[PDB]
């Protein structure tokens, strides 16, 4: 419907408030997630990623679908690279540590 | 938008400021003829580019009825401000023939236009 009226007019059109198009606003964005200080918190050091899933899923309704992890984590040694990498879709007894990012589907709230 | 135009004749330019000229006065003059009445007469309105249609006006401004709308043929908001649905009849010409090298895709823009104001 969006591309027929853009179609139509070349450009976006618009318009006062109604509750279907409010209704229309609740949708699910792409987000990251850090398990510093977050509920998640006490489940990231050493805790598996299975039950951050069923606990996201279960109590927010959120979608983990990746972990983006520092490059320098399996590392002993220190190190001052910030740089992190993708891993998609990790097993149930995936490992966590707490300097990880989550992927993750948010729902609208109001 | 305001004005109504009904049983008019709408004139469809791919026209450019460096084209070449394709003569529009051969398209009024038999539109213009004395043998109709005043009346009779259909206006003629051209959507188009207006660089091309200021070095054609010097041939069509002695012509009683004809009005510009500057414009794209294949925008759909000038084709309902004409009242397409009203006019007697829409004529899409061409003018940027002699750039494309290919001369089957020479008539890409009137296929298009037309398939365009068919839906």
């Amino acid at each position: 419907e969006l591309e027929a009226l853009i179609a139509e007019e070349n450009a976006l059109r618009g318009g006062y408030s109604t509750p279907q198009t409010l209704a229309n606003r609740d949708r699910c964005r792409v987000a990251q997630l850090a398990l510093l200080d977050g509920p998640f918190a006490d489940l990231g050091d050493g805790g598996c990623y299975g039950d951050l899933f069923c606990k996201a899923l279960k109590t927010y309704n959120m979608l983990c679908f990746g972990i983006y992890r520092l490059r320098d984590a399996h590392l002993s040694t220190p190190s001052q690279c910030t740089k992190r990498y993708v891993i998609t879709n990790p097993p149930y007894e995936f490992e966590l540590v707490p300097t990880d990012l989550i992927f993750c589907l948010m729902q609208f709230d109001s | 938008a305001m004005t109504v135009l009904s049983g008019h004749v709408v004139v469809c330019i791919f026209g450019d400021v460096s084209s070449a000229l394709i003569g529009l006065r051969n398209l009024v003059m038999p539109l213009r003829a004395s043998n109709f009445h005043y009346h009779e007469l259909k206006h003629i309105v051209f959507v188009g580019s207006i660089e091309y249609l200021k070095r054609e006006w010097e041939t069509l401004h002695n012509f009683p009825k004809v009005s510009i709308l500057p414009g794209t043929p294949l925008s759909r908001a000038d084709l309902r401000a004409v009242n397409i649905n009203l006019c007697d009849m829409c004529v899409i010409l061409s003018a940027n023939q002699n750039n494309i090298d290919d001369t089957s895709l020479q008539d890409k823009e009137c296929i298009l236009a037309s398939l365009n104001i068919k839906s």
